[PDB]
């Protein structure tokens, strides 16, 4: 019973009038990000309302799960993925901001997403643009 | 032959009412289209306008459509030598999509692409599928032609004598 | 002539044995320098998940080694020392 | 059980002349001018080049290759996508304007192909990175098979309605936290072979 | 049998060790890492114009890392050129081998590959960084005891 | 001083001549017939040893699994069980996934019973990846020859040279 | 095992102009 | 002028002039290249690691994926490493077939170099013009081997199968047509004023620098060096045919273009001479040809280095066996990977539009640069 998933991942305080900025000359040329069909981890501040990404804010990690919707997401499932992301970020304390660390974090996050899909937490999103089942076809147990 | 052949094969024709009447009367329809494709969407689009939801089935890898579509079927995922052989069981595709459709949908339309590779009996079953499942319409591309023409699939499969058009 | 007297110098395990790697012994081993990860990285968890399978065994000048490849992982197998591996009982893996 | 589910939606629209024929003509226009990205990575691109050439013509379907993503409708992924290239591939796909279509050509683009077993850097299929409309099997697929895959893509394109547009825009959900990682500048700064003769340091 | 280059080196008093010949009879010599930077210049002085290939390989897992150099001569009027293989062995714990980029420029990329795949650090190489693998990668993939850290996009296409 | 202008004249007429030569060489191709094969209205007849989709004979398979070992990726899946009455290997399932297949030809070459063959069936594109997992029924289907399709013009690459 | 050969060879430049 | 004036542009993996996925970090001072940094490895599939844990009959399909234009050269080096290790002889007919296929692949590789080179210069029609005849080469290969590319035709101790009936006359007719096509190419391109003024004085390389940098093939031969590994190592049957090593004295890109055209002509002469004097007898070695479990080729326990004259230079294999089916070490010496490292030296103090000409002068394909 009880509330469950009571961690309730707290995001950083939302900024206003954030404008899109490219990476500087010394920090540019690198990915400082891990992008993949279901997960985008950016060392940047991305706001969803105006679609503005400030990449000079390297002290923030913005996580976007399922941009091209292949799964149907409730708020509880989003909170579960977000608390797992927070725990993974706190677990990797002291690691560099290189692409390798963020790719590892995205890999564990997608393994968690596949585990949630196979456990029944989330289902494939019909009425999607494509129906290819990148995590596996519907199968019986 | 010419004259009529070289005259407009335009896609503004009023064949669409006849097409919908045929797809409602004859549940299973064999369709013939231009080789370069893209002139089928005018006819499938109105079916999707009536609430029908499409299930795209490739007939090349269909694999005995009776147990592939109307039964739970065993499939082995491809190991590359790193895993032991696993036998997975998949739900019946058309019935899974039927029971998972929203209640407001008119039904399911099975778009069988490249149905020329199927044998005679497979086409017989594909034509007789809507009899077993009432809310299923069958559309199968059985070839290519200069202009879009459709026939009952039972006539092509051999259940009905092929009346001259 | 044989290397010692039998055709093979006799090994600790048999080919196809399901093995599981020590965490601590692998971490202080020389071979971990090939990966170079810090201690808190979570890329090598499946190593300890009792998935490995021995394909071959050989006596190199640095000791006895087994070429292990983990079931379900489509990557190249690795040569690991026999002291840091345990022969296990079951596969303990489902796809 | 990895099940599937249909979300809740409203009734479509229904129209007599204007909207339906406008949608059909838009679909037909996007049929005949599927400009490829000219995205080439590996050996399969050679066969892609064989589809630009004279024996099999790209121009009959339209399909003029455009270098910039902003001018490209279709990305025809030819070649293995390594770990070093996959973020670049996803950017290039994202920078393409909607509506956009993806064809995974080659066995290395569908599931990794020969590198599905022992390669430590090959992405096993771009369906893990980009939504693929048509899968094209074959190591160097014959250019006629590429044209057949493009024909099937046209078959699916002509079936589109206006509702599919709201299936295409991203939902754009975000979540921002501090990371307390170590920030480091780029290793590849562009300094190369400049004042090299003074870099001996005996 | 003593090779031509080995006889020349023992005539000039240069320390080395002859490991034999390959299947084609090309001499194979072993050079200590501390003397390799001095011996490479003398090798060019002998007349080895062409650094045909630079390679690195694993002698044994958990063992020594060997760096291989193939050398030959490009000259007018020579019928059969003289080719030599030379191997320098470094420990796995901290492999350090001097760079021959200041003798033959052809090593410029190749030694970087030897750094990218096996982790052999070359001292006087001015631009020693990963060339084939991503620049932020941790680990040397071609070592016999390397283990891939379970990336999602490397796993099976489900 | 005049010789400089003269040399400028002769090194300008040469460029005009060579530009006209490029124009003539390119425009002489307008009098030549096109080489384009108009797919899909015209199809090129494949060679006698073209490596396409696999055809599998279920009755001739003995589940010896040498086709798996000869494969570069161990792709073919041979699910079999032992028939204890006769102690012979009974085949249950045979599956080749063509999303991973490279059509190298090792299986059809090293099969001892010769039940695996290469057909001319290219153009196996599908909308769904998992539809490329052909089982023993899909592999057993006879390929559709382009010579049997009479709505297209089958193109032969070279003269038959069988005289 | 063995030993590193040509450890100055104990003669090397025996008489004549040294190399 | 050190910073905030120097534009660092990433002419990277997605660029029409970048053959494949080569990346150049180019620093420009008003269309003048101060320097450039080559980033490669966007196609690194780890093929040296896949070379182990694979038998030769399993690794042979993987071989054609480096240098996918000249596939027969990679297949030849892969099948002649272990057959030299095991002392396997090759029959004369198989050797002649190998020579013919290698020369045809050299012709095709030089063609599909000329195409992208002139495209990068600015002419798009020569791409279609080379493809008109590379399709004929593909037709010959598919008639003989069974596929256009990735032939899987070369085998240890011979070839996969004998030439089909009616192949010699078809190849001779192809040679007769291709000589005319090459004359048309030289008429259209070679003296063009725009082509010359784009090519005549770019990328001057000294012979000493070419030797020191490890260059091979048309790169090294275009600096006054007559170094061909077909005549130095006496490969196959190249000592029996009359042919000339194409080399030029000047170092510019025009010398490389002329060298590749002359190499195509000499290759055509080699096919003509080989088909005129084709021998009989077997093609597969009957000694090695022998439901039962089938082992692969067990490599002997010794090191070996084998070289071949690829159209891009010298392609090498360093093979260390382990008395087992899987080789212990399989190092690939790629000609393009070593020819590419001279590019920052050449493009330094040059212009932005000259980078395309320099990179098209070098026969670089990214599938062979990384492995
Ligand atoms: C239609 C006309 C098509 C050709 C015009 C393109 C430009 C052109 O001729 O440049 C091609 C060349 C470029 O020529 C270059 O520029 C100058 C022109 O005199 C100097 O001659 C330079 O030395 C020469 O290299 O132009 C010419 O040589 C003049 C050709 C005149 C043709 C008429
Ligand atoms: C810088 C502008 C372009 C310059 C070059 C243009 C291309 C020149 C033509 C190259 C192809 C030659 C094709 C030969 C055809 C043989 C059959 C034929 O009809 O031949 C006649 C050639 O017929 C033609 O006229 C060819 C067509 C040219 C016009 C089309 C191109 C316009 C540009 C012969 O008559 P003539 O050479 O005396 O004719 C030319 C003369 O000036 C007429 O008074
Ligand atoms: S199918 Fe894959 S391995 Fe084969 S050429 Fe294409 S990209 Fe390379
Ligand atoms: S080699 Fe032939 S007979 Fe043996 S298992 Fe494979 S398909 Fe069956
Ligand atoms: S054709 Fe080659 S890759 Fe395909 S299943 Fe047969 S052996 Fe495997």
């Amino acid at each position: 019973e009880m509330k469950e998933v009571l961690k309730r991942a707290t995001p950083i305080e939302a900024q206003v009038n954030v404008k899109s900025r490219n990476l500087e000359r010394e920090y540019g040329g690198q990915w400082l990000s891990s992008v993949t069909r279901h997960v985008r981890i950016y060392a940047a501040y991305i706001d969803p309302v105006t679609c503005a990404m400030d990449q000079t804010q390297m002290d923030k990690l913005t996580l976007m799960i399922d941009p091209t919707d292949e799964f149907l997401w409730n708020d509880e499932t989003l909170n579960k993925v977000y608390v797992y992301f927070e725990e993974l970020v706190d677990h990797y304390e002291g690691a560099p901001l290189t692409e390798y660390t963020l790719r590892l974090i995205g890999s564990d996050i997608e393994h968690y997403i596949r585990k949630m899909l196979y456990e029944g937490e989330i289902k494939y999103n019909m009425n999607s643009r494509v129906l290819n089942f990148s995590m596996g076809k519907p199968r019986m147990k | 032959i010419g004259i009529r052949d070289f005259i407009g094969g335009d896609l503004v024709k009023f064949d669409l009412g006849t097409w919908l009447s045929d797809v409602e009367e004859h549940k299973a329809i064999a369709m013939y289209s231009p080789h370069e494709g893209g002139y089928e969407g005018r006819y499938l689009n109105r079916l999707r306008y009536q609430g029908y939801h499409f299930l795209d089935v490739s007939a090349r890898g269909l694999g005995d459509p009776e147990t592939t579509l109307t039964k739970v079927h065993p499939v082995c995922p491809p190991h590359v030598g790193k895993q032991p052989i696993a036998r997975w069981w998949f739900p019946p595709e058309v019935d899974y999509r039927l029971e998972a459709l929203p209640s407001d949908a008119k039904g399911l339309v099975v778009w069988v692409i490249e149905a020329k590779v199927l044998s005679k009996a497979e086409l017989q079953f594909l034509a007789m599928l809507p009899s077993l499942r009432p809310k299923v319409r069958v559309i199968a591309e059985c070839g290519n032609w200069r202009k879009v023409m459709w026939k009952p699939l039972k006539e092509i499969a051999g259940l009905v004598p092929l009346q001259e058009a | 002539p044989p290397p010692k007297k039998p055709p093979k110098p006799v090994y600790s395990m048999k080919k196809g044995q399901i093995v599981r790697v020590e965490r601590e012994k692998y971490l202080d081993s020389v071979n971990y320098l090939s990966v170079g990860h810090p201690k808190y990285y979570k890329g090598l968890d499946y190593i300890y998940e009792d998935r490995g399978e021995v394909l071959d065994l050989r006596f190199f000048e640095t000791g006895e080694y087994a070429l292990v490849s983990w079931v379900g992982i489509p990557t190249s197998p690795a040569w690991l020392p026999t002291d840091m591996l345990i022969k296990s009982d079951k596969l303990n893996y489902e796809r | 059980m990895n099940s599937i589910e249909f979300p809740l939606l409203d009734q479509i629209a229904q129209n007599s002349v204007i909207s339906t024929t406008s949608n059909d003509l838009s679909n037909w226009s996007r049929l005949s001018s599927l400009w490829p990205l000219l995205y080439g990575t590996s050996c399969c691109f050679i066969e892609f080049a064989s589809l630009i050439g004279s024996r099999f013509d790209f121009d009959r379907y339209g399909l003029v290759p455009r270098a910039s993503p902003r001018q490209a409708d279709l990305i025809l992924t030819a070649g293995t996508v390594t770990m070093k290239m996959a973020p670049s591939l996803l950017r290039l796909y994202e920078q393409m304007p909607e509506p956009k279509y993806v064809i995974a050509m080659g066995a290395c683009t569908i599931t990794g192909g020969m590198f599905s077993t022992d390669s430590y850097s090959t992405v096993r299929g771009v369906d893990k990175l980009i939504p693929v409309d048509v899968y094209l099997p074959g190591c160097p697929p014959k250019p006629e098979a590429v044209i057949d895959a493009i024909t099937k893509l046209r078959k699916k394109i002509s079936r589109e309605i206006y509702e599919d547009r709201i299936k295409s825009q991203p939902k754009n959900r975000c979540f921002t936290i501090n990371h307390k990682f170590r920030v480091g500048r780029s290793i590849h700064t562009g300094n190369y072979d400049q004042a090299l003769l003074y870099k001996y340091k005996s | 049998m003593q090779g031509r280059l080995s006889a020349w080196l023992v005539k000039h008093g240069l320390v080395h060790r002859s490991l034999g010949f390959d299947y084609q009879g090309i001499e194979t010599l072993q050079i200590k890492p501390e003397d390799w930077h001095s011996i490479a210049v003398i090798l060019y002085v002998y007349g080895y114009n062409y650094l045909r290939s630079q390679c690195a390989y694993d002698v044994a897992p958990g063992g020594l890392l060997a760096s291989v150099y193939h050398l030959t001569r490009i000259e007018y009027g020579v019928d059969q050129p003289e080719e030599v293989c030379i191997k320098v062995f470094a420990p796995r714990r901290n492999p350090r081998i001097p760079s021959v980029f200041w003798v033959w420029k052809s090593a410029d990329f190749q030694e970087r590959e030897s750094y990218d795949m096996f982790g052999i650090s070359y001292d006087n190489h001015p631009r020693l960084k990963r060339i084939l693998m991503p620049e932020s990668w941790i680990g040397w993939p071609l070592r016999k005891d390397y283990i891939v850290p379970n990336f999602y996009e490397i796993q099976d296409a489900y | 001083m005049v010789t400089g202008f003269i040399n400028y004249g002769q090194q300008t007429i040469r460029a005009a001549r060579y530009i006209g030569q490029s124009f003539m060489i390119t425009l002489s191709h307008a009098n030549r017939l096109p080489v384009t094969i108009q797919y899909p209205y015209e199809k090129l007849i494949t060679s006698e040893r073209f490596r396409g989709r696999i055809h599998f004979e279920f009755d001739k398979c003995i589940a010896c699994e040498v086709c798996v070992r000869a494969c570069p990726i161990d792709l073919p899946v041979v699910d079999w069980k032992l028939e204890t009455d006769i102690r012979k290997k009974r085949l249950l399932n045979y599956s080749i996934d063509f999303g991973i297949c490279i059509f190298c030809g090792n299986c059809v070459e090293y099969c001892p019973t010769n039940c695996l063959s290469m057909t001319e069936e290219y153009e196996l594109s599908t909308y769904d990846r998992h539809e490329l997992n052909y089982n023993q029924i899909a592999l057993g289907r006879l390929p559709i020859s382009i010579t049997d399709d009479y709505t297209i013009r089958t193109i032969l690459n070279s003269p038959q040279t069988k005289e | 095992s063995w030993e590193g050969e040509g450890e100055n060879s104990p003669m090397e430049m025996p008489k004549g102009p040294p190399s | 002028t050190t910073r905030k004036d120097l534009m660092i542009v990433n002419m990277g993996p997605h660029h029409p002039s970048m053959h494949g996925v080569l990346r150049l970090i180019v620093t420009l001072d008003g269309e003048d290249v101060i320097d450039c940094e080559p980033i490669v490895g966007y196609l690194h599939r780890g093929m040296e690691k896949i070379a182990e844990n694979r038998t030769i009959i399993q690794y042979l399909p993987y071989v054609t994926r480096w240098d996918y234009l000249a596939t027969m050269f990679t297949e030849a080096i892969t099948v002649n490493g272990p057959e030299q290790l095991g002392n396997i002889q090759v029959p004369k007919r198989a050797s002649y077939i190998r020579v013919i296929m290698l020369e045809l692949s050299r012709i095709a590789s030089h063609l599909l170099w000329l195409g992208p080179f002139m495209a990068d210069i600015g002419a798009q029609t020569p791409f279609f013009y080379i493809l008109r005849e590379r399709e004929l080469i593909y037709d010959l290969f598919e008639a003989a081997t069974g596929m256009r590319m990735m032939h899987n035709y070369f085998r240890i101790g011979g070839v996969a199968a004998d030439l089909p009936y009616g192949w010699i006359d078809k190849c001779l007719d192809f040679c007769d047509y291709f000589l005319i096509g090459l004359t048309e190419y030289q008429k259209l391109i070679t003296r063009n004023p725009i082509f010359l003024e784009r090519v005549e004085n770019v990328g001057i390389i000294g012979g000493e620098e070419a030797i020191n940098w490890g260059l091979s093939g048309p790169m090294l031969r275009a600096s006054g060096i007559q170094w061909d590994l077909r005549k130095v190592d006496h490969y196959e049957c190249y000592d029996e045919f009359d042919w000339e090593v194409q080399w030029q004295k000047e170092g510019d890109s025009l010398a490389r273009y002329l060298i590749r055209i002359g190499e195509m002509a000499e290759s055509v002469k080699i096919i003509q001479q080989a088909l005129e004097g084709i021998p009989g007898g077997p093609y597969e070695n009957l000694e090695i040809r022998r439901k039962k479990p089938s082992p692969a080729f067990e490599l002997s326990k010794q090191e070996l280095y084998v070289r071949v004259e690829a159209p891009k230079g010298e392609l090498g294999i360093f093979l260390i066996g382990d008395q087992s089916v899987f080789p212990w070490r399989w190092k690939i010496r790629p000609p393009g990977f070593i020819n590419l490292q001279i590019l920052p030296q050449l493009v330094k103090k040059m212009k932005l539009a000259d980078i395309m000409t320099i990179l098209g002068s070098i026969d670089i394909i990214m599938g062979e640069v990384d492995r």
